[PDB]
């Protein structure tokens, strides 16, 4: 993963 | 002549954008009728004009979907159908928008419209395209970005009081990169109230409030100490807190390093990400106005950051002028105004  | 049928796409075509209605227009002639279902069979609501010339869908299209477009015309000499599929794009990821400030608030003359993405935004330039700003009176402003995921807007000089802002982020359907699509439209509208200008000096250790340009409240202070000053210049009020626990691990700091901390307050104001208050701070009341003592938030009275709190909104200003710190930086989120307008107006949207 890379959503926030 | 026979009539001749043309689409805002073509038979076969795929990454077809979600972005802008699909639409048929009739040339010599008229449409008699267009139907468009998608993949799984279901119509897509569309309308017909009321001259006859023009087709359009009504309803959101989809991604990674597979519609079949018909349409029959008629004209003096014989009719004209014509069939088309087409496939809409398919995302690698999905990205949503979140836009400051809020529906409906009334924020300073200092607020910027902050667009942020929660995913990093390979093509710049296409999210600024599709963010249309809106002000009236129209003043002049342009993008820059304080990071990978956020886009602020902002006029060369503090917004006038009275100006009414409206912010479209149109993302749905396009193509921000490696596969990045925006996953649905915001819109949102605030209108800018008082100057509100409060100028923290550290050769008098003073804190006092002009709106518009009428004095209304003066505050001792104590600022950063030496070690950890408090930086100059243009400050943006950012959230109001009725009582907040100023932590220096969330800015990187151990609590239990010599400049480390954690404080509960009362009546705390944000004036930078990098963590600097306005606050109640009755344990330096006589440092105030004579003492630096903090870490580098603007210590003041119980009474007076309460008056700074209630009377203080989103979007006003703190400048911090004649302390021994450096400026602040102009991305921490709340210092956009110390980036030169010739430097904001250039962008950096590479
Ligand atoms: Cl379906």
């Amino acid at each position: 993963a890379x959503k926030x | 002549l026979v009539p001749k049928l043309t689409a805002s796409v073509t038979d076969g075509a795929v990454g077809v954008t979600v972005d802008a209605p699909v639409s048929v227009t009739a040339a010599d002639g008229v449409l008699a009728a267009v139907t468009m279902v998608n993949d799984n069979g279901r119509p897509v609501a569309g309308r017909l004009s009321p001259d006859g010339l023009r087709w359009s869908t009504t309803e959101q299209l989809g991604y990674n979907r597979r519609y079949t477009l018909n349409a029959t015309a008629l004209g003096l000499g014989g009719a004209a159908t014509r069939q088309l599929t087409f496939q809409t794009s398919s995302p690698a990821h999905l990205t949503m928008p979140y836009v400051m400030p809020g529906d409906g608030e009334v924020v300073g003359v200092g607020e910027p419209v902050a667009i942020r993405f929660d995913e990093n935004i390979a093509d710049r330039g296409a999210a600024e395209k599709a963010i249309k700003i809106t002000t009236n009176p129209p003043v002049e402003g342009a993008f820059y970005w304080l990071n990978n995921r956020e886009v602020r807007w902002r006029p060369e000089h503090f917004w006038k009081p009275g100006t009414a802002v409206d912010v479209a982020v149109n993302t749905y359907g396009v193509d921000l990169g490696e596969g990045m699509f925006g996953e649905d439209n915001v819109q949102t509208h605030f209108t800018i109230g008082d100057e509100v200008i409060a100028t923290a000096d550290d050769n008098t250790k003073i804190l006092t409030v002009r709106v518009n340009g009428e004095v209304v409240k003066s505050m001792p202070t104590s600022m950063g100490k030496d070690s950890t000053p408090t930086a100059n210049g243009i400050y943006i009020v950012g959230s109001r807190y009725k009582h907040i626990i100023m932590d220096s691990s969330t800015y990187g700091v151990p609590v239990n390093s010599p400049n480390g901390y954690r404080t509960d307050v009362d009546w705390a104001t944000q004036i930078s990400y990098s963590g600097v208050f306005v606050h109640s701070a009755p344990w330096s009341v006589g440092a105030q106005g004579h003492t630096n003592t903090s870490h580098g938030s603007l210590n003041v009275s119980p009474s007076n950051a309460q008056w700074f709190y209630d009377h203080v909104k989103r979007g006003d200003i703190v400048e911090v002028v004649n302390t021994v710190g450096g400026t602040l930086p102009g991305i921490d989120g709340l210092g956009d105004w110390n980036i030169p307008w010739d430097q904001w107006r250039a962008g950096n949207a590479k």
